């Protein structure tokens, strides 16, 4: 069981959703989680019941619980929002 | 470069004065030399002039019909006559320097005034 | 026949400080105005000429300046020396010279 | 929200409808026989470039900002917005810099390569626009928004996208504009004080002819002599041929003024009319000079210019301060939710006003200038 860390803060955490995307060896770097500034959760419904992303108080933690290989990838945690002008901030991206 | 009043003094009321304004260095063709007066307690007030390049003898009007200005180029003097002095010509009487129209000398005014002469009727 | 103006006729001022004369022509008189310096019982001296210009040998604390018919002396730093009486002359013509009523600078 | 899209759309008609006009007025009956036209050519087609885009942001709007028209068209919509900022900013300023050279120093080749190189400058400067800028799927719904994206090491290029545009669209072409703007003032002024000043000696001149006695002629002579002196600061914007022309000028009407002051009128009008003669020796090449400069702010181009450049930079003026305010806070230097949500719901109405000048641009062809003839004609 891992859990990936990904700390963001000054503009972005207060009104941009936090997530993580996964790079998957299709190459098309899927939704898999994402925590908005009103702590609603969103998960992909692939990895719903598996993953458990938390809101922290300015870090977004990613909680794994299987860990299958079908989720061995490089996890990109972005940042997006934006009510009329829309902005998405990607991460460095971790590999598992 | 200086203007050196004379003839100044105490004179009877009607009677008749003559003022001189010997200046040297510069040369009186060269400048118009104007007279202003200063009564005691009071501002300065314009009274005549010559130019004596050409000859423009011109007077205020308190003053015009009654003082005669005049120069001459050899001794370098303008003499200002004055004629039926009444009570209103006690006054320290100026003689001051202008120079004539083309160039800068204009621009600058009475700049080397006399050293101030006193006139009692 | 153009009537200089002086509405500052008593200024009263000590060293150092800032002492503004202005003074106002009937008609549109050019940039031909010239500022005296009178001490009591000695010939005025000239100071300013051109309405802008300062006289050769004169302190550059003194200032000279003209906005349309509106002329206006300026010293940046009183002095001790600077206490007498300072006349505006119009000499736009040399018949039609007419000076100003005259400012008295007091301590 | 719901006028965006209707402004959008106004905007969209208007503005592709005027500019259309624009350029086939100026490229058939103005034939781009000035430089000014090339500039006024080139502006209008920036504007039509941009309009073309404009209705998939209407829809974009409309449908709640989503976006179905694809990453390619995104970033193509994304890059002709900013191209229209920053081509209209570089040909104002040209056009405002070539009106200074009109005004105080009275070249096609140039005009026509200095058009070419604002399109590239302004194509280079939207490449923030291609690069970072892709469609979004919002999580895992199919909202899809046209969004501009970042990186990690690119954290400060939220910032420079912000400074970028108050700078190089607002406060370096803001200072040409001040800086043309003023020497033509100053060339104005001076061509307007030569003329009045002349006006004054002109005037006065025909009252010594008129009156038939001395104290008439004096007061004649004494404010032809005070406007001599004031015409002969207006230096226009050789040194010696003008003031030389008023050195002779002057020494006349002393001539004339010595000869009023002894009642001699036949002579001191004789005199006087003796000012024509150096009026056409020295100073008449002058005041064709200074009446040339004057009468070139009556020309109708000259207002055309003045007036766009003039709602341009007020129309953006309220973008620019709240682009300054967004940048601030990224930076962190204003700490305020507050202040925040004034600026981001304040960003999308500010963007419009921006960029509503498109439209307006035609209209004030029609206005400023009188010169409707094909708009009548069509
Ligand atoms: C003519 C305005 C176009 C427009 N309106 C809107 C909304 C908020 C719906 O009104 C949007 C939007 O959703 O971002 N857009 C796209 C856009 C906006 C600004 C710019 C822009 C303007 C000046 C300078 C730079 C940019 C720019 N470049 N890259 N990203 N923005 C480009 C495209
Ligand atoms: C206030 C914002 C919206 C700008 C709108 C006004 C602009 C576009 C226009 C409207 C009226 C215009 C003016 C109308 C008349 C003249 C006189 C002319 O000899 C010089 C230009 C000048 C002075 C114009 C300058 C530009 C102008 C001020």
């Amino acid at each position: 069981s891992l859990r990936l860390s990904c700390a963001a803060s000054g503009y972005i955490f207060y009104r941009y959703s936090m997530g993580w995307y996964r790079q998957a060896p299709g190459k098309e770097r899927e939704f898999v989680a994402g925590i908005s500034y009103g702590a609603t959760t969103n998960y992909a419904d692939s990895v719903k019941g598996r993953f458990t992303i938390s809101r922290d108080n300015n870090t977004v933690y990613l909680q794994m619980n299987s860990l299958k290989p079908e989720d061995t990838a490089v996890y990109y945690c972005a940042a997006w929002g934006g009510r009329t002008l829309y902005f998405v901030y990607w991460g460095q991206g971790t590999q598992v | 470069v200086q203007l050196v009043e004379s003839g100044g003094g105490l004179v009877q009321p009607g009677g008749s004065l003559r003022l001189s304004c010997a200046a040297s260095g510069f040369n009186v063709v060269d400048f118009s030399l104007h007279w202003v007066r200063q009564a005691p307690g009071k501002g300065l007030e314009w009274v005549a002039y010559i130019s004596s390049s050409s000859g423009s003898t011109s007077y205020a009007d308190s003053v015009k019909g009654r003082f005669t200005i005049s120069a001459d180029t050899s001794k370098n003097t303008a003499y200002l006559q004055m004629n039926s002095l009444r009570a209103e010509d006690t006054a320290v009487y100026y003689c001051a320097r202008w120079g004539y129209w083309p160039g800068e000398p204009w621009w600058k005014a009475f700049d080397y005034w006399g050293q101030g002469t006193l006139v009692t009727v | 026949d153009i009537q200089m103006t002086q509405s500052p006729s008593s200024l009263s001022a000590s060293v150092g400080d800032r002492v503004t004369i202005t003074c106002r022509a009937s008609q549109s008189v050019s940039s031909a105005v010239a500022w005296y310096q009178q001490k009591p019982g000695k010939a005025p001296k000239l100071l300013i000429y051109s309405a802008s210009s300062l006289y050769s040998g004169v302190p550059s604390r003194f200032s000279g300046s003209r906005s349309g018919t509106d002329f206006t002396l300026t010293i940046s730093s009183l002095q001790p020396e600077d206490f007498a009486t300072y006349y505006c002359q119009q000499y736009l013509y040399y018949s039609l010279v007419t000076f100003g009523q005259g400012t008295k600078v007091e301590i």
